[PDB]
């Protein structure tokens, strides 16, 4: 709701928690030490 | 394009933390003991209790010391009287004693507390709050891999004492808000989760889930030397044979037995024919400096890129005698050795650092409750190591067909109720695909749920396996 956002914007809360596990995302091929491996993601989270 | 890797597809599974219910909050009664240490003042206690006496019960502290006795907590629990459950806050914000990962002070006290409740005839579910001991996915870093050891034995404790074991409740590192927000519902939850990971974005239950194997085009080769720890023991034995088959330029089966192993010369000859430059070495893995001079003893002619830690010692895994130092000197070959190899290879460009673990940390296994922590430390090491710049693969090997490292009384029992012998001629291809997908922590087992459902969810319904589709039967 636009009221529960004022309880995130007014008390200074970051919504960046982590990647979704609901969505059947691999979450294992998304992250490899090689930063140029095709299929990997660089952010280890984000507000989802 | 693939039909054989389909058998591999049915072999590889992964543990993913799916958002579960925070439990159904019921007004508790009697007392809930916040069992922990006394060394430092804990805001964790004040935050947990504020929703514990508000949960309907009262809050009582139980200061447990490192190997203070398998009985002390029992007479203390009897002294207070009937308890509806206990909150182990001894595994919060606690460093690994750098002496040994399995000598984690908390693991010992958790085991002693479990068997003290068993000996106290109290019959209440114990909950173990852990500080980010496990990750809800590779988007999180497992702070202390040793702590997952508790989780390891935790997944076994429920198979011994469903009444005494409630489960584990993982909370983020440093923040105690998730405790106040959820513990009251979680410990009293009718949802049934024995594995909990409270995060800012909700409540996550551990779940076994099918691993997809599209057979990615990327190919891992054994190029370089291979530090096969416990290379004589089958778990490393067939792995080294497979290396030589795949084209390993160099091999370095290393094990205290080594040249003095029953099957050393035979193994060496096999891989010497399949591949080349194979070397067996009688060397300790527990000592940091032994591995240091072994890796410095690794000829500068060939770099090391494939440390395959396979050694694992095991005699018994019964919670009745399981104390923390017992787990320690039982599996020090596994954990310390893995810690030493990790800390040494942090400066090495390894294309593979596969930690060979078992199902004991994947699901519960009686008689492997002392073998479970070591595998749980292995899983946590790969979960972080992949949260750094060094690839690691914690394959949870089910019953190996030919080895004897975990092929003992428990293996033959589980053979007739679920996990069956996975043939090496397909488990080696499972390892190949776990390095083709660069899977951080795979679980390769041939478990039949027709027999597994009535051998796991029978004593404790577990929502762990409510994500695998053919686990309904």
């Amino acid at each position: 709701t636009p009221e529960e956002f004022w309880e995130l914007l007014s008390e200074g809360r970051d919504a960046v928690a982590g990647l979704p596990t609901d969505r059947g995302w691999d979450l294992d091929s998304l992250f490899h030490p090689d930063p140029t491996r095709s299929g990997t993601a660089h952010q280890r989270g984000g507000g989802f | 394009r693939s039909t054989e890797v389909d058998e591999v597809s049915a072999l590889r599974y992964r543990i993913e933390w799916r958002p579960t219910g925070a439990g159904e909050p019921a007004r508790l009664d009697g007392t809930w003991l916040v069992a922990k240490y006394a060394g430092t003042a804990d805001e964790t206690s004040t935050a947990a209790r504020e929703a514990l006496e508000s949960a309907g019960a009262r809050v009582r502290e139980l200061v447990v010391d490192a190997r203070c006795g398998r009985d002390e907590l029992a007479e203390r629990l009897r002294s207070v009287g009937e308890v509806a459950g206990v909150l182990s806050l001894l595994a919060v914000d606690e460093a690994e004693p750098e002496e040994a990962p399995l000598a984690l002070a908390s693991l010992a006290d958790t085991l002693s507390l479990v068997q003290a409740m068993v000996s106290a005839e109290l019959g209440c579910p114990l909950w173990t709050v852990t500080e980010s001991a496990v990750a809800t996915g590779p988007f999180e870093r497992v702070r202390n891999a040793a702590h997952g050891a508790l989780w390891g034995v935790g997944r076994v404790i429920a198979l011994e004492n469903p009444a005494v074991w409630g489960g584990l409740v993982d909370v983020p590192a440093g923040s105690v808000a998730e405790l106040a927000r959820h513990l009251a519902a979680v410990v009293s939850g009718g949802a049934g989760e024995d594995q909990l990971a409270l995060r800012a974005d909700g409540v996550y239950g551990r779940r076994w889930v099918r691993a997809a194997a599209p057979a990615t085009d990327d190919e891992w080769k054994p190029t370089g030397t291979v530090l096969v720890t416990g290379g004589t023991g089958g778990v490393g034995g067939q792995i080294a044979r497979w290396l030589a088959r795949r084209g390993a330029p160099h091999l370095l089966l290393v094990s205290r037995s080594g040249p003095d192993a029953d099957g050393a010369g035979e193994l060496v000859a096999e891989l010497e024919a399949l591949g080349a430059r194979t070397t067996v070495a009688a060397c300790d893995v527990t000592d940091r400096e032994s591995v240091r001079e072994l890796l410095g003893g690794i000829g500068d002619d060939v770099p090391l890129s494939a440390v395959f830690h396979a050694a694992a010692t095991l005699d018994d895994g019964t919670v009745d005698t399981l104390t923390g130092e017992r787990i320690e000197r039982a599996s020090r070959a596994k954990v310390l050795g893995a810690r030493n190899l990790h800390e040494l290879t942090r400066e090495l460009d390894l294309t593979a650092f596969v930690l060979f673990s078992s199902f004991a940390s994947a699901f519960g296994a009686p008689g492997l409750g002392g073998y479970a922590p070591g595998n749980a430390y292995l899983d946590g090491l790969a979960q972080q190591r992949r949260s750094d710049g060094l690839p690691a693969t914690a394959v949870a090997w089910g019953t190996w067909a030919g080895s004897g490292m975990a092929e003992g009384p428990v293996a033959d029992r589980f053979r007739r109720h679920g996990v069956i012998e996975m043939p090496p001629e397909t488990a080696c291809r499972a390892l190949q695909n776990a390095l083709d997908r660069a899977e951080v922590c795979p679980i390769v087992i041939d478990v039949r749920w027709d027999r597994f459902l009535l051998a796991y969810t029978a004593q404790r319904p577990t929502r762990l396996f409510d994500e695998i589709d053919d686990a309904r039967r």
